[PDB]
This record gives C-alpha cells, structure tokens and sequence, in this order.
C-alpha cells in the first residue's frame, strides 16, 4: 500500500499522541483534535477519490461540517474556563477532584 | 442470536405466525402476576404521594392493574411465540442433519458396568 | 527479465477470475520512462 | 385586516430590508411549485447525453427503438429546438 | 503472545535456566505496565523520581517472576513431579516471600505467600486441565 | 524530484502535524497546522478532488482555523512561549522527526514496512486507476448529489447545525 | 493463478486513423450518421463481452469504415474541409457556434454531391438497436457457481414443548 | 507544476523585495463562532451549480431551499434571542 | 433554561441515539453520535456552576476524542473492504480500534475516570440522563458488531470495569459518585456477556436502566446529594428511605429482587460457553458493590440518623413535583424476577 | 440496523451509498463495481458466518481490486529486479521503452 496513506496514518497517530499527552493549554488540545479530523479528511478523500466511489464523496464534506461542530462546542467551553479560572490551563481544571 | 432468521419483518411485536398459538388464558398464573404488580404499583403511588394507601383514589389503582394486565397479555403472546419459534426451527434442523445427532443404541442397565465404589 | 528468477510463472494472473479486469496504469506504463509516467498520470491535473 | 395592513405599513416604514427579504423568499418558495416550465427544466435535463446511448441487441418485436440513428423511430427533442 | 509462549514451550522443570529467564521476563514486562500507569495517574516530582518509582516496581515484579520460575522448575525435577500443582504452590509463596522482603513487612509477606501460592497452583491447575479464562463464544 | 511530489507533500504533511501535535504556543501551533492544512489539499489536488481540496483551504484553513487563532489572540497569557522555550517542545519536535525518518528510510530500502498496517513502499503513482471520465468531474458530480441522493444527510446535518446555533448561545448565555 | 491471455502483436497491428481532433470533430455528425452500423456492432460487443480482446476484430472495422468515410470526402470538397476544420481548430473549446458559414459550405456538398445529410439534434443521441451475429455471452462476468442457500423453515408453528423450559418455570 | 511554478515565483518576488527593504536600508468570540457556524452551513450549498443540473431537481428544489431557510432560521433565532445584537 | 428550548435539547439527544439504533450506514452512526454529544453539553450546564463547566469540559473532551477514534476505525474498515454497511468488521486493527473507541464513549475500562467527575459536577436530573440514556447509543453499536468482537479484547475491559467499579465505590462519599461507580460496575456485566449472546446484554441494559431511574428520581425527591444529607430524609419522608432500601437491595442483586435478573442469566449464559472461571470472579467481586450499598442502606433507613430542628419546618409543607413514573419504575425493578422467561421476547 | 425501521417503512435513508455497486449519478462505475457485484451476489441469503467461508475467493479478488496489495507488490518485483539488472549491464531496454 502507497506510502502516502501511511504518511496520513501516522499523521493521525502523532495528532493522537499530542491530544492525549497535553502540555499546558487547552487551545493546543483543541488544535490537536482538529488535526485528527483533518488527517481523517485527506484519508477519506484519498480512498474515496481513488476508488471512484461516487456517492461516497458525500462523507468528506459531511465529515468536517460535523467535526467543525466540535470546534463550535470545544471553543466555547474554553472561554468559559478562561472567563472563570483565567488562563485555560488544564491544571486549573481540577475543581472536580471528588 | 433469532435476530435475523428467515422472515424478520422489523418492529413487529406480534408476527402473523403467533396467531397459530394457543392464546394465553386470562386465568394464566403469569398473567395474574402482572395484575399483582399493578396493585403494588398503586400502593406505592399512594404511599409516595402521602395518600391514604389502599383507600386513596381507587381509580388510579384500576388504571395500573388494567395497564399491567393488558401490556402483560400481549407480552405472553410474544413470549410464547418466540419460545415456540425456538423449538420449531429446532425440530426441523435435526431432521435435515441426522448424522449430526446420531441416536444412541439400546443398552439396558443389566449390561452397563457402572463401577461400585464402597462407602465407609 | 524474469527468465532467470527461480519461481515466476510468466504473465501470472493476479485475480482468481478469468474475466478481463481493467488494467491499472501501474502495469500499463510501469517500465516506461518517468517522462511518460509523469505526463500521463498527473497530466490532466497539472495541465493548465 | 386593518391591523394586519397597518402592521405591514409600519413594517415597511421602519424595517424595509426584512420585508423585502421575506417577500422575495416568500415568492421564491411557491412559483417553482406552480411553475409551467419546471417540467420543461426536467425534460431538457434528461435530454443531455452525458452517457453514451449503448446499443441494444436486436431481437425483433421492438419497433419504437430505431434501427438507424437518423430513423424516425425513437424519442426526439423537437420541443427543445423551438424552446 | 510470544513472551507468554516462552514459559509454556519449555517443559516444566527441565531447562531451569530457560524457565527462569522467561519467568522473570514476564514479571519484568508486567512491572513495566504497572509502573507506567503509576507515573501517569500519580505523577512524581521530577523524572529522577519517575525512574525511581520504575526501579522499585520493576525490581519487585522481576524478582517475583525470577524466584517463581526458579523454584517451580527446581522443585519439579528434584521431586520428579512435572504435573503436581505443588510445584507451583511453593513457587507462589516464593514470590510471596520475595515480595515481603521487597517491601519489608512480615505480615504482607505471609499474605502474599497465601494468595500467590493459591493462584499459582490454580494457574497450574488449569494448565493440566482444559480451563479457559477467555473462552471463545462456542454457544 | 516530481514523481514523488505527492510523497514529498505527504512528508511535509506529517512534519506539519508534529508542529502542532507538540503543542506549541496556540498561535504558533495554528500556523504549524495552517501549512499542514495547505499541503494536505495539494495531496488531494494531485489525486483529483479539486472541490474537496478547495474546502480545506476555504472553510477549514480560511474558515475554522481563522476563528481558532482568533480565539487564541484575545485569550492566552501575556508571555507566549517561542517554539524553543520549553525543552519538551523541541524534544517533541525532534521526536516527531525520528519517527518519519526511520519509516521513510525503511520504506525506500526494504519496502516491507509492517507497522500496524502492512504497507508496501512504492511510489505514489502506482496506485492511480485508468479510464476517461467523459465530460463530468467525478468529484463534482458526487457531492452534487447532496440534493438528489443526499436526502437523509441534508435533513440530519441541517437539523444539527440549527441545534449547533442554539447550543452555542445557550452555553455562551451565562444563565 | 495461471497465465492471462493477451492477443499477439501481429493481428494487433491495425491501420490507425491519422487525423487530428479538429478534423474528427468538424465532420463528427456526418461521420456518425453515415458509417454507424460497424460502430454499433463494436459498441455492443464492448458492453456485452466486457472483454476488449474478444472484439478487437470489430475495432479494425470501426477504423476501416472510418478510412472509407474519410476517403469519400477526400475525393469530394476537401478544400472546404480545410477551411472548416481550421476555423474549428482556432476555437479553444472547438465550439461549432463560431464556424457557421464554412460549416454550411461543407454541408452543401455532402447533401447533393455525396448525398449525405446533417443529423439534427437528438438522432445521434438516440438509443438504437443493432442487428448483429455474435451470440449473447453465457456469463460476461465469468461468474462462478453460487453457494446453496440454507433450507428455509417449514411446518406449522407448534407450541413450545413443556413451556419456557427455563430452569424451574413450568410454563 | 504551472500552478506550483506560479506560487513559487510569487513567494520569491515577495521574499526578494522584502529583503531589499530589510538589509539595504464574549462579543468578540460570538462574532467568531456565529461566522463559523454560518460558514460551515455555507459550504453545504457550494456544490449547488452542478446540483442544479441533476435529473431529479424537484427534490433538489425542496432541499436546496431547505438549507437556505435554515440559514435564515439560524439567524432568526440568533436575532430574536439577542445574538447579532452583540454584548455591549 | 427556556422550557421550550431545554425540551428540544433534551430530545435532540433522544433523536441522536435514535439515529444510531436505526442507521445501517457507518457514517450515519457517527452522525447520531455527533448530535448525541452536541445536545448533551448544554444539558450538563443547565445550572452554570464551575462544577458543571468542568464536568462539561471533561465529558466533551472524552466523548469527542472517542468519536474521532471511531471515525478512523470506520475509515480503516472502508480502506480494507470498501463497505459502509454495519456488519462484522473485515480487518483486525479496525476491530481493535472501535472497541476502545466505543468503550470510551460508554466508559468501562481505564477510560472511566471521566464518569465520576462529570456526574458529580452536573445536576441530579441531568445525572440520570447521562447514566441511563447515554449508554444505549454505544451499546447499540456493540450489539450490532458483536460477531466480529475480539473475545479477549472485550472481557478484560469487562472485569476492569467491575473491579474498578467494585473497589473505588467503597471510598466514595457523594451519592452521585457512588451511583456512577455502580453504573461502571453494572456496565461491565452486560459488556462481558456481549460477545456470547447479546440478548442478555439488552436484558441487563433494560433492568439496569429501570433500577437507575428508581435510584435517581428517589434521590431527586430526597433533594440530597451526600450520604449524610440522604441520611436525614428518614424523619421527614420515612417511606422514601424504606423504598430507598428496597431498591438498594434490588440493585445490589440479592434474590428474589430484580437485581438477580441479569446476573443469574449472565452467569448461566457464559457457563454454557465453557467460561466458568470468568463468572465466578464477577459474581464474587459484585459483593464490593453490595458493601457500599449496605453502607448507604445502613445510613438511610435501617438506622435513623440525627436530624436538625429546622426540618420540623419541612414537615409543614408538602412536595410539589409529581416525579412521573416513579411508582411503576420501583415495582418494575423489585418483583419482576418471576417473569424471567420474558427474556425470550428480546431475541 | 438495530431497529430496522428502514425495512419496515420501506423508505430509503442510508442504503443508497452503502455499496459502490448501487445506483450512481449518470451511471459511472465505482472502479471495482464488477468484483463487488460478484461478492455481494455470492453472499445474499447465505448468512454472515457462512459467506465469509464459501465466498472467500470472490472477497479476495475484490480486496485485490480495491486494496491492490499484491498486484503492485509483484510490480515491485518487476522494478526491483529490473534496476538490479541494468546496473550491472545485464539488461538493455528496447527502444519502445523510451520513444
Ligand atoms: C422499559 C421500562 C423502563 C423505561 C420506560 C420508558 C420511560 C422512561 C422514562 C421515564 C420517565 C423519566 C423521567 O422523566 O424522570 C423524571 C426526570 C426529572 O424530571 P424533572 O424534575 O422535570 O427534571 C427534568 C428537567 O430538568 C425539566 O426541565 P423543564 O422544567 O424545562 O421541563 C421539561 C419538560 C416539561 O414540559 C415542558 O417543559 C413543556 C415543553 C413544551 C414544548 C414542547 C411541546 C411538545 C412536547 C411533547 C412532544 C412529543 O418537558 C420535557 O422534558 C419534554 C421532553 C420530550 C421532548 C419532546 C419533543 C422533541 C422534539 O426526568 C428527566 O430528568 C428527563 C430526562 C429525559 C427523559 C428520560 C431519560 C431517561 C430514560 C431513557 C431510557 C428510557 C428507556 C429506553 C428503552
Ligand atoms: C422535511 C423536508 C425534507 C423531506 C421531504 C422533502 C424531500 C422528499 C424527498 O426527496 O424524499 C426522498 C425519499 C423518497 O424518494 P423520492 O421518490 O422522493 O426520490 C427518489 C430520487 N432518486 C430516484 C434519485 C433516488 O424520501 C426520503 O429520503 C425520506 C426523507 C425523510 C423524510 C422525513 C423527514 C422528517
Ligand atoms: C410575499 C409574502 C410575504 C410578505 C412579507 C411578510 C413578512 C413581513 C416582515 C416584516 C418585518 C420582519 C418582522 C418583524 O417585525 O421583525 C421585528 C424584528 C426586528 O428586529 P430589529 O431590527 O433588531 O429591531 C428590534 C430590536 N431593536 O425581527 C427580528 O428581530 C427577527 C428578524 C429575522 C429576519 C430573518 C430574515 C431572513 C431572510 C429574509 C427572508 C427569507 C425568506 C424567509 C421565509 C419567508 C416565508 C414567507
Ligand atoms: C509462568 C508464567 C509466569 C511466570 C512469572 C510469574 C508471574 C509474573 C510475576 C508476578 C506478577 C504478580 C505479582 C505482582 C507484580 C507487580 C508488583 C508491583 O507492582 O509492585 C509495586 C507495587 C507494590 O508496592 P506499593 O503498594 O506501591 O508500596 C510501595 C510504595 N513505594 O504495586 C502496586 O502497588 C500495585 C499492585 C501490583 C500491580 C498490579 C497487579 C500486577 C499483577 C497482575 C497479574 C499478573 C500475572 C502475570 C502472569 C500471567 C500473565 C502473563
Ligand atoms: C488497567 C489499568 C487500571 C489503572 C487504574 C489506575 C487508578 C487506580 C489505581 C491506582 O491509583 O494505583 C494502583 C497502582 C498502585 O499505586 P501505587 O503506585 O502503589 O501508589 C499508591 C499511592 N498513590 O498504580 C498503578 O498505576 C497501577 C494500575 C494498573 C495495575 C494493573
Ligand atoms: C422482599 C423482602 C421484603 C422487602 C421490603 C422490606 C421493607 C421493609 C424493610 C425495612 C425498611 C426500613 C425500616 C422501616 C422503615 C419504615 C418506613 C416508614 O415510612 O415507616 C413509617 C410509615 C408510617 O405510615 P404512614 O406513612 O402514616 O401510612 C400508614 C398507612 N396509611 O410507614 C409506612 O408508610 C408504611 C405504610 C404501609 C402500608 C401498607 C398497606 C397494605 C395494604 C394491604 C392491602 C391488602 C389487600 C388484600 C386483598 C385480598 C383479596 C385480593
Ligand atoms: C471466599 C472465596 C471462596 C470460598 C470457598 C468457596 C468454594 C471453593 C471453590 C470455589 C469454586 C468456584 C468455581 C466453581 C463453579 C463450577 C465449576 C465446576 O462445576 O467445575 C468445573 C471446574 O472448572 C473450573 O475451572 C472451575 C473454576 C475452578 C476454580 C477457579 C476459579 C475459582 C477460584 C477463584 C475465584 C473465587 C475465589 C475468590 C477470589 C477473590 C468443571 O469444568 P471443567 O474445567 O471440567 O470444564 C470442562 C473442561 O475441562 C474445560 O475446562
């Protein structure tokens, strides 16, 4: 199988590691979550365009319009923890210890 | 398992083959249990709402008993249908696969040597 | 080219069927020089 | 009636952009339904040979399909010609 | 599961060196998994403390595997019992005693002996028999 | 060269991911994804897919990511870390470098990379199909079925977006 | 599994029509209208056989009749063709719209000189049958034998023997 | 290729003439998020031109107009419940 | 919220899962999961308190990430078969990918730390919705693709839920935290039986759902979120605490209560599948759940607890909410054991 | 579907795009339409567990059309053994190879 797909497949994995590992900022995590659906978009388009699955061209447009809905929700939650805590650092988000 | 057996018209709570079964008699011990649960629902309903338990709006008790029995009665029809369906398609496979279910041979206990272990 | 290689049935069928599968460009051009590959595959896409 | 007409008049008095939007959107939703050319739009849409007219095995008993492309039998878009 | 396959392939008792190396490899690998979780859910102060936690956890787990494999194999051919569960019973307590010395507590050592000794016999118990812990869905 | 151009772009695509996966400053992380977003369309463009590729530029790169960095602009601390700053960020970057180098080296010498998915290491071009497309673009004529075959898709994706508009106000209302 | 049969290069060698795009498109309507039966035979063979190697002979006749079509017009007003297809060439999209007078020049020989006729819109797009010789392939997809479907249920749905038969539940 | 050549030449020209100029000498969020949702909904009807030539354009008419009224509906709910009247 | 606007958010998520249980296409299943998440977030933050803001953030990040992992599980299966229909998966790593992806949406294995914190932050009314309805959507997909499931893959997930649910439940104080851990423990039971026969998986789901509503809406009536706060309710509303005790015994699993419904059949089902060590551990470690059920039972009704003078004022006023379906939910979760052969209806 | 309302109501929402051999806009093939037609038409009314066994040959070909693993792997042997022949001069390319 073509190396361009493995290039995409790691692209998910390195994006996956960045989302899970966290460093300081939820902005970066939201950025990492977007690389998730991004690499999914090229991977979806690549397979679908290669196989001439005409109706399946549906999914790429449908994929990110719903992935962008995560941004609509994810970005909003960040500003609220930014409004209350200050910086949106994940370390601040620890009130629910119990 | 069921699930996708030949002929599975979806969301069909009572397929037409169920009409060939003996309907659950109204005096079924299972059916009256649904009625008993309905009464217990009525007692709790008055108990939770600070009502005089038994003699507290018997109309609500009638609704609870009627709903449980009616919803129960249709349940036994499906309950008996699927149970009968399980044995029906069962009883045909053994015929179609006789070598998969070989019949044992007559050997009376007079020839079977069951070991006798003494007990002390 | 693979007369010398030990085990290779010349023109070995890839698919189990005997029906003519459309031959993808890889076996078509393949051996061709990179100029032929470049102009024929990404030719429509890069033509402007 | 009287209040409804006055409601529209004051709507046009202070909010003329929205009543323009609602009117245009209001029309644009109902003429396509009772349009007399909508069927024409479909007819010319199917009368655009993107795909090749693959021939059929001549087994007889079918007179409607032409034997020759220029033959009179078969569909014609003479309607498309004048409109 | 090649790592787990090593222990099974080597005959019981015979080739004690191979059994010991395989058994401590299983323990060490298990020690890696738990230590990795320990750093994750409960972070230490710095990296030096992180490897300190790994050093303790891996050394304990590797020791349990090493002593269990050694005692189980060395007891098998000495007693000429390649099937008796007792060959693993003293192995479990060998790990149990090994853990007790690792954390320096007599009480936890005795409990580890009793618990690991039972499970080790139980793990052996299924090896002779057909016991399956992850049985395929036959029905 | 030019034959490996999709491979070349795919390589920049991976290292572009390491740019933002390393979690640098949110503006700088966005930029690392911006280039990663840019090259990814070119990978799609080289395979056809003009419209699908063009969206990655428009509604994602010039779309979703614009308000993304816009949020990072008015948020975040007064001291934004420069890419070097924390040694972990550069450690993550070099870490991403060693993964793509080892596979690519393994890909171009032995061609038998089996990591998770078994993938054979040939050029990008040995995967394209053959055949003429007539007078209709396959991508264009596919997503144009949004209103001829995309019946249940439009009903659901439209409904959720309306709920998307209502959920965002309800969370941002502040009760 | 096995060798894939490929026709030899000998019969493959076929006179290829040595004309450009503009000349083909300029006379495409008349070419399609007049010499069409061999095209239909080859067209049907390609969609029915689904195997290109089966209909290579008909491909030769498709070219062969094309030479005959181009030969007849060569003897006829070739100079108007040179005028017609040159202006057609000078169009980026080869639109017939620009070339009308020179199009009329070509059309007004073939209607009487060659006895042909310009096909109006639609007839060339008509789905037409073709009287052929090649029989219908037995299975163009080269389908294999189908698995036997499992036998379907049969018999009156009798009541379950001895009730639910789930532990102590009698019924 | 030509596309790559064009963009490459533009970058060098910008880079070259930059170098000679360097060595020789909640409301803010709401407007962002509302645009994001409208922009995503806009991408749905971008394929409209070719979609207008589908062979069942009647179903297209009901549903292409569907997205457009939802665009209005999303704004209408936004407008009535404050929304576009941003916090001030 | 505005009552009409909270209504659609309540039942947009009703429809989001409804799509999943009816979609035959892989993309559409993700679509319902998207509306599931998109409508869950506002409900969790109805009250707008920093606990809810944290709870929504923790819930969103977990569910979103699991949804993304689900997509590439879909793509890989497409990459290797080109089939968008939901059937048995045609590749191993894709099967392994979604099992973990679907698990995190549900939450049984180490992907469970979000479950306690999210329900603790959010209100009790939204707690039942999260702990009851938000589990049918992941379970519907799992029951669909149970044929291709990896038997090792699921079962170790199943115990790690019940052992974690069993162990940590002892130390919990907040009633929502205890309820969440029991939900994790209950989640393990049907997930373990999922590879063998999904009928008991649905049967365990239905019974567990019935028990949880009986638990949550009674707690809503108690208006209490802590064990001590629940303890006081003995004096004001002694009947509720008595019903609190019967559902605790039921949801503990003691016979002949309805908690013996799922376990017994689940124990029986795996025993037919030759897996016999597996049931014994789950049945025995289920007692860990029973201990803090006993702990709550002791402090609620069996032994009365000290009260406060001000709660004499509480007696002077009657309740207002009618707590719909509470009477029928309790009875349907205590005395339905004799109706065990009704499980044939599900299959 | 877990609840196959799709079949009961007799109205299509998702099965139109589920397979690439279904109806397509302006009747364009999905590359491997021929192969997956054989596999699906092998698998109807056979059951999931059965069909994976008997219809394995059809599935293997369809994957080889879709996935294209071994065909270009063999083509890899064509090129790798090619340049490992020209580099020592053992092979010379005929002139149709270039132009
Ligand atoms: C099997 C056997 C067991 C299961 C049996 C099946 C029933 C299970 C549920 C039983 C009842 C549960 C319940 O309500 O407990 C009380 C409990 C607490 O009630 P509460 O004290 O009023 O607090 C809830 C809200 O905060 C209150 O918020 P509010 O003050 O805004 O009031 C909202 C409320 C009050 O009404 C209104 O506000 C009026 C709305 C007017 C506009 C809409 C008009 C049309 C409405 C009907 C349309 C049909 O209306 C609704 O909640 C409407 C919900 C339906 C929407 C329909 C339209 C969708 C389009 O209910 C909830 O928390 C609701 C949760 C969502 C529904 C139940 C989900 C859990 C069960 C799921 C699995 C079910 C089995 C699946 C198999
Ligand atoms: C509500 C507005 C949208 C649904 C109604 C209007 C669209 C009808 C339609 O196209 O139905 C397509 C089909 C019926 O097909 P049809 O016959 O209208 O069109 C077939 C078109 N070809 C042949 C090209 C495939 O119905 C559905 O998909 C139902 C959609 C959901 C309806 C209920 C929503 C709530
Ligand atoms: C021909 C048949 C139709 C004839 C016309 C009928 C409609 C008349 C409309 C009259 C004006 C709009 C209604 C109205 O009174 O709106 C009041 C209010 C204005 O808000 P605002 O400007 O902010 O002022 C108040 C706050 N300071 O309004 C609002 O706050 C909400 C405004 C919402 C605007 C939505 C616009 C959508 C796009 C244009 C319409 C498209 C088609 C929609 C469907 C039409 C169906 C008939
Ligand atoms: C023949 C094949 C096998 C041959 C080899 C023998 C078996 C493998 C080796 C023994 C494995 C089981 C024994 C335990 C190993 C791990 C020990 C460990 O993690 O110790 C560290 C710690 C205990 O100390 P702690 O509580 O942290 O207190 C000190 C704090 N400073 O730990 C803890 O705090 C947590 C508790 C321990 C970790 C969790 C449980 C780990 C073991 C699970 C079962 C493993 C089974 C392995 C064999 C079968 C599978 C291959
Ligand atoms: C399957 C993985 C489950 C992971 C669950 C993690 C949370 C619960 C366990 C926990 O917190 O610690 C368990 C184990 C031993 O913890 P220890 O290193 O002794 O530290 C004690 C003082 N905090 O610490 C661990 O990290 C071990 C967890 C996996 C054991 C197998
Ligand atoms: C499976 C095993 C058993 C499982 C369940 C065990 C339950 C008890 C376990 C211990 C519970 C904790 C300790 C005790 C808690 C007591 C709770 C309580 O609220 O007690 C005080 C309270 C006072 O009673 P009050 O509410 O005033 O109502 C009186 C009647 N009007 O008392 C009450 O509110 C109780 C009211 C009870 C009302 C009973 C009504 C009986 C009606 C019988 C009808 C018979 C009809 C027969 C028909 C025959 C022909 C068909
Ligand atoms: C408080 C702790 C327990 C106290 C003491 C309780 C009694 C001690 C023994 C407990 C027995 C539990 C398991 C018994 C269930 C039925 C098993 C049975 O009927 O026998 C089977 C015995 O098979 C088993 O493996 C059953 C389990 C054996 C013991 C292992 C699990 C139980 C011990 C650990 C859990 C309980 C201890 C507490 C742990 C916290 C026969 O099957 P087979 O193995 O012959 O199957 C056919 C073929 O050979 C394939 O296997």
């Amino acid at each position: 199988m073509p190396l361009v797909y493995m290039n995409i497949i790691m692209a998910f994995a390195i994006a996956l590691a960045g989302l899970l590992m966290y460093r300081s900022h939820l902005m970066s995590s939201l950025l990492c979550l977007e690389g998730m659906m991004l690499s999914l978009f090229i991977m979806s388009t690549l397979i679908i365009l290669n196989t001439h699955f005409t109706l399946a061209n549906m999914m790429p447009i449908i994929l990110l319009v719903f992935a962008a809905c995560e941004a609509a929700l994810g970005l909003s939650l960040l500003v609220m923890v930014s409004n209350t805590y200050g910086t949106d650092y994940v370390q601040n988000l620890n009130l629910l210890q119990c | 398992m069921m699930s996708g057996r030949p002929g599975r018209v979806p969301l069909q709570f009572l397929p037409n083959e169920a009409r060939s079964l003996p309907p659950p008699k109204l005096t079924d011990p299972r059916l009256v249990y649904m009625g008993f649960l309905g009464y217990c629902s009525g007692l709790i309903d008055n108990a939770i709402r600070r009502r005089p338990v038994v003699s507290a709006g018997l109309h609500r008790q009638l609704l609870y008993v009627t709903s449980f029995v009616f919803f129960g009665y249709y349940l036994l029809k499906r309950q008996d249908y699927m149970y009968a369906l399980r044995d029906h398609d069962m009883f045909a496979y053994v015929k179609s696969h006789p070598e998969d279910f070989p019949e044992k041979d007559k050997k009376t206990y007079g020839e079977i040597l069951e070991e006798f272990h003494p007990v002390r | 080219i693979m007369k010398d290689v030990p085990d290779w049935k010349v023109g070995e069928s890839v698919f189990h069927t005997t029906r003519w599968v459309t031959p993808m460009m890889g076996e078509l051009y393949g051996l061709r020089t990179n100029e032929e590959i470049l102009s024929a595959t990404y030719g429509f896409i890069w033509y402007t | 009636a009287g209040r409804i007409a006055s409601f529209l008049k004051n709507a046009w008095a202070k909010e003329p952009v929205l009543v323009a939007s609602f009117a245009i959107g209001g029309l644009a939703i109902i003429l396509p339904s009772l349009s007399p050319y909508t069927n024409y739009a479909i007819r010319i849409n199917r009368a655009t040979p993107y795909n090749y007219p693959v021939p059929l095995r001549d087994d007889g008993n079918m007179p409607d399909v032409p034997s020759h492309p220029q033959d009179p039998q078969g569909p014609s878009l003479e309607w498309l010609k004048n409109l | 599961k090649t790592l787990l396959h090593k222990y099974s392939d080597i005959p019981e008792g015979t080739e004690c060196h191979r059994k010991a190396y395989a058994s401590t490899s299983i323990g060490g690998a298990t020690g890696l998994i738990v230590s990795a979780y320990s750093i994750a859910l409960k972070p230490p102060a710095s990296f030096l403390e992180g490897v300190a936690r790994t050093g303790r956890y891996t050394f304990t787990s590797a020791a349990i595997g090493a002593i269990f494999g050694l005692t189980s194999c060395i007891s098998a051919q000495v007693r000429e019992k390649p099937d008796d569960p007792l060959n693993y019973f003293i192995g479990g307590c060998a790990g149990g005693l090994t853990l007790g010395a690792r954390t320096r507590s007599y009480g936890i050592g005795a409990a580890a002996c009793a618990y690991m000794g039972l499970t080790a016999a139980l793990v052996k118990m299924g090896q002779l028999e057909g016991w399956q812990v992850f049985a395929e869905p036959k029905v | 060269m030019t034959m490996y151009i999709a491979f070349i772009l795919s390589t920049i695509f991976v290292i572009g991911f390491v740019g933002f996966s390393s979690k640098p400053s949110p503006i700088y992380g966005g930029l690392g994804l911006i280039v990663s977003g840019g090259v990814g369309c070119g990978i799609v463009l080289n395979f056809g897919g003009s419209f699908l590729g063009l969206m990655v530029f428009l509604i994602y790169l010039g779309g979703m990511l614009v308000v993304f960095g816009y949020t990072t602009a008015m948020a975040t601390e007064m001291y934004p870390e420069v890419w070097v700053s924390n040694k972990t960020v550069f450690g993550a970057f070099v870490s991403g470098l060693m993964m793509e180098f080892c596979m690519v080296y393994y890909a171009l010498k032995e061609e038998e990379v089996e990591i998770i998915f078994k993938f054979n290491g040939l050029g990008d071009w040995v995967i394209y199909d053959t055949g003429d497309s007539g007078f209709f673009s396959e991508e264009a004529m596919g997503i144009a079925a949004l209103y001829s075959y995309g019946t249940w898709l439009v009903i659901v994706t439209g409904w959720s977006l309306l709920i998307g508009v209502v959920v965002i106000m309800e969370i941002t209302r502040g009760n | 599994p096995g060798i894939v049969e490929l026709p030899t290069l000998e019969d493959l060698k076929v006179q290829e029509v040595k004309v450009s795009s503009s000349v083909l498109k300029a006379a495409a309507h008349h070419y399609g209208a007049q010499c069409d039966k061999p095209n239909k035979e080859f067209m049907l063979c390609r969609w029915e056989e689904k195997d290109p190697r089966r209909c290579l002979e008909e491909g030769k006749l498709v070219n062969q009749c094309a030479l005959d079509f181009f030969r007849q017009i060569k003897r006829h007003c070739a100079e108007p063709f040179t005028e017609y297809w040159t202006c057609i060439d000078y169009s980026g999209l080869q639109l017939f719209r620009h070339c009308r007078k020179q199009q009329a020049k070509f059309d007004e020989c073939v209607l009487d000189k060659l006895g042909w006729v310009r096909p109006d819109l639609g007839e060339l797009s008509k789905v037409t049958k073709v009287k052929t010789d090649r029989p219908l392939p037995e299975n163009p997809y080269h389908s294999r034998a189908r698995p036997e479907p499992n036998p379907e249920a049969e018999g009156d749905l009798k009541p379950a023997k001895h009730g639910s038969r789930l532990f102590f539940w009698t019924m | 290729m030509n596309i790559m050549l064009t963009l490459l030449t533009n970058v060098t020209l910008a880079s070259l003439l930059v170098l000679i100029a360097f060595w020789l000498p909640m409301k803010f969020f709401l407007v962002a998020i509302t645009f994001l949702l409208f922009d995503l909904e806009i991408a749905l009807l971008l394929p409209l031109p070719w979609a207008s030539q589908t062979n069942n354009l009647k179903t297209m008419l009901t549903m292409a107009l569907f997205l457009l009224i939802l665009l209005a509906a999303s704004l209408a709910y936004e407008w009535t419940q404050k929304g576009l009247e941003w916090a001030e | 919220m505005n009552p009409i606007i909270y209504t659609t958010l309540i039942m947009t998520v009703m429809s989001g899962t409804m799509l999943v249980m009816i979609s035959s296409h892989w993309l559409l299943i993700w679509i319902g999961f998207e509306m599931n998440l998109l409508a869950m977030i506002p409900v969790l933050m109805k009250n707008f308190n920093p606990r809810a803001t944290e709870a929504a953030t923790k819930y969103f990040l977990t569910q979103a990430t699991a949804s993304m992992m689900l997509m590439m599980a879909i793509i890989i299966n497409l990459l290797y078969s080109g089939q968008w229909t939901i059937t048995k998966m045609f590749n191993p790593v894709a099967m392994t990918m979604m099992t973990m992806a679907l698990a995190m949406k549900l939450g049984l294995s180490p992907f469970h730390f979000w479950v306690p914190e999210v329900t603790q932050g959010i209100s009790l009314q939204a707690g039942l919705l999260l702990l009851t309805w938000q589990k049918l959507a992941p379970l519907s997909v799992l029951c669909q693709i149970s044929q291709s499931i990896n038997p090792n893959l699921m079962l170790t997930m199943a115990m790690l839920s019940i052992l974690i649910g069993g162990w940590g439940g002892l130390n919990q104080t907040q009633l929502r935290k205890i309820m969440a851990y029991s939900s994790i423990a209950h989640m393990g039971w049907m997930t373990a039986v999922l590879p063998y026969n999904t009928t008991m998986t649905i049967l365990n789901l239905l019974i567990y759902i019935t028990m949880t509503l009986a638990m949550f809406m009674l707690l809503i009536h108690s208006s209490a979120t802590t064990t001590l706060s629940l303890s006081h309710t003995w004096n004001k509303m002694p009947v509720i605490t008595s019903l609190m005790m019967v559902t605790l015994l039921s949801m503990g699993g003691l016979p002949p209560l309805s908690g013996f419904m799922p376990k017994w059949m689940i124990i029986q089902e795996m025993t037919k599948n030759e897996s016999i060590i597996m049931p014994t551990l789950m049945a025995m470690t289920a007692l860990l759940n029973l201990y803090f059920y006993m702990r709550l039972a002791y402090s609620s009704s069996l032994t009365m607890f000290p009260s406060t003078n001000n709660m004499k004022m509480k007696w002077q006023f009657e309740h207002t909410k009618q707590m719909k379906l509470l009477p029928t939910m309790i009875v349907l979760s205590t005395l339905v054991l004799p109706m065990t052969p009704a499980l044939s209806s599900l299959n | 579907p877990f609840f196959d309302v799709q079949k009961r109501l007799g109205l299509d929402l998702d099965r139109w795009m589920t397979i690439q051999s279904a109806e397509q806009p302006h009747k364009i093939p999905g590359r491997c339409h021929a192969f997956e037609k054989e596999w699906i038409e092998c698998a109807h009314g056979i059951g999931g567990i059965r069909a994976e066994k008997e219809c394995k040959i059809e599935f293997d070909d369809f994957v080889e059309c879709l996935l294209r693993q071994k065909t270009m792997k063999r083509l890899s042997a064509i090129k790798r053994q090619r340049d490992k022949l020209i580099k020592e001069g053992k092979y010379t390319p005929p002139p149709h190879h270039l132009g």
